[PDB]
């Protein structure tokens, strides 16, 4: 399953 | 812009009019841009192209493959292109390499 | 040795036309699994091995809506760099990240990692405690500050003590049959008399799976392995991986040399020579 990437670099 | 390293190989152990599978394992390029092709007599075969992944050091490595009998005389080649040669870099199937 | 689940991330731009190619690569151990290309029209989550069809459709819809706002998260992160870096629109650039959980003898998270380069190098790594961020220059001291206060780090690790591990064990359940054998290798010694009197000896292992493997070469008079002609690790095509390495030995004294074989796969070391 994957992860949530949300935050902005 | 790291250079691609190039192999060609066969599955298994090469034996003349027995089926088996050529492999182009192409590796440690960057960026991914890249055109790689199998060539039976300098003419591309059609072969499947894996999905673009990495190692560690984030370099990608890509595996072109398909079906293939051989024989005493069918040449085998994989061509490579990538901005880092400026001239197509083709590397020739040996069976003991 | 423990199992792991890891997923492999990657964006290029595109010169002055604002879109964004985003790939991603699921892996279970050396084993592919899922797939994932925005080039495609209609892009989704797709398998890549018999096993993983065992789920069904809800949990394609689900990854692919979350690998779908991960792409954008990407596509904008890629604007963002570009922008701290003070490159121009002129060229294309590419973002990777990599991230993934090891299994470890409770049925718990062994250690877990996540780690983002920028054009190929280096830019940000979640640490081993799951805590705290290194950032690789100047560049990712800015992104390094921003995910402290948010508290990024314990998104990731909420996920990786969490999500990552429940899922690689019930992977590894659905394909107990491929993903929990170890495979060690064929082996064999061939042997090319080539230049004038030199001979090739070349040790070969196919067959073998995971991926890490040991070939050395030995000679009975020296302590240290012999310099060789080493190959890469490359994929056999159909799961499994091969390696050979070889040296140049003077005509007739090949049963000096041996080869040796480590794999986890194998129940002890193997010995090999050109018989």
């Amino acid at each position: 399953n994957s992860d949530t990437v949300g935050w902005s670099w | 812009a790291r250079p691609p390293k190039v192999q060609v190989y066969s599955r298994h152990p090469a034996e003349n009019g027995k089926p088996n599978y050529l492999n182009c394992y192409v590796s440690g390029f960057h960026p991914p841009q890249i055109e790689i092709d199998l060539l039976k007599n300098g003419e591309k075969m059609n072969a499947e192209q894996s999905d673009l992944s990495f190692s560690k050091d984030w370099s990608f490595y890509l595996l072109v493959h398909t079906e293939f009998t051989p024989n005493a005389v069918d040449q085998y080649s994989c061509r490579v292109k990538h901005v880092t040669l400026d001239k197509p870099k083709i590397v020739k199937w040996d069976r003991d390499h | 040795g423990p199992h792991s689940l890891s997923y492999f991330y990657t964006a290029v731009s595109r010169p002055d036309r604002g879109d964004s190619r985003f790939i991603a690569v699921g892996y279970v151990d050396d084993t592919q699994f899922v797939r994932f290309d925005n080039y495609a029209p209609n892009p989704r989550m797709e398998p890549r091995v018999p096993w993983i069809q065992q789920e069904g459709q809800d949990y394609w819809d689900e990854e692919t809506r979350k690998v779908k706002d991960n792409a954008q998260t990407y596509g904008v992160g890629l604007n963002t760099l570009r922008g701290y870096y003070n490159q121009s629109e002129a060229g294309s650039h590419t973002l990777q990240s990599m991230y993934g959980c090891y299994l470890g003898p409770d049925g718990l998270l062994l250690h877990g990692y996540r780690q983002d380069a920028y054009d190929g190098a280096d830019y940000i790594a979640l640490n081993e405690d799951l805590r705290s961020w290194t950032a690789a220059d100047m560049a990712a001291q800015i992104t390094k500050r921003k995910w402290e206060a948010a508290n990024v780090a314990e998104r990731r690790r909420s996920y990786l003590q969490g999500l990552c591990v429940e899922s690689l064990r019930r992977y590894l359940e659905m394909g107990k049959d491929t993903l929990q054998r170890a495979e060690p290798p064929k082996t064999h010694v061939t042997r090319h008399p080539s230049s004038d009197l030199g001979v090739t000896l070349r040790c070969w292992a196919l067959g073998f799976y995971p991926k890490e493997i040991s070939l050395t070469w030995q000679r009975e008079g020296q302590d240290q392995s012999q310099d060789m002609e080493l190959v890469e690790t490359r994929p056999s095509g159909d799961g499994t991986f091969q390696k050979w390495a070889a040296l140049v030995v003077p005509p007739g004294e090949e049963q000096s040399y041996t080869c040796h074989v480590q794999h986890e796969g194998l129940q002890e070391p193997l010995t090999l020579r050109w018989d």
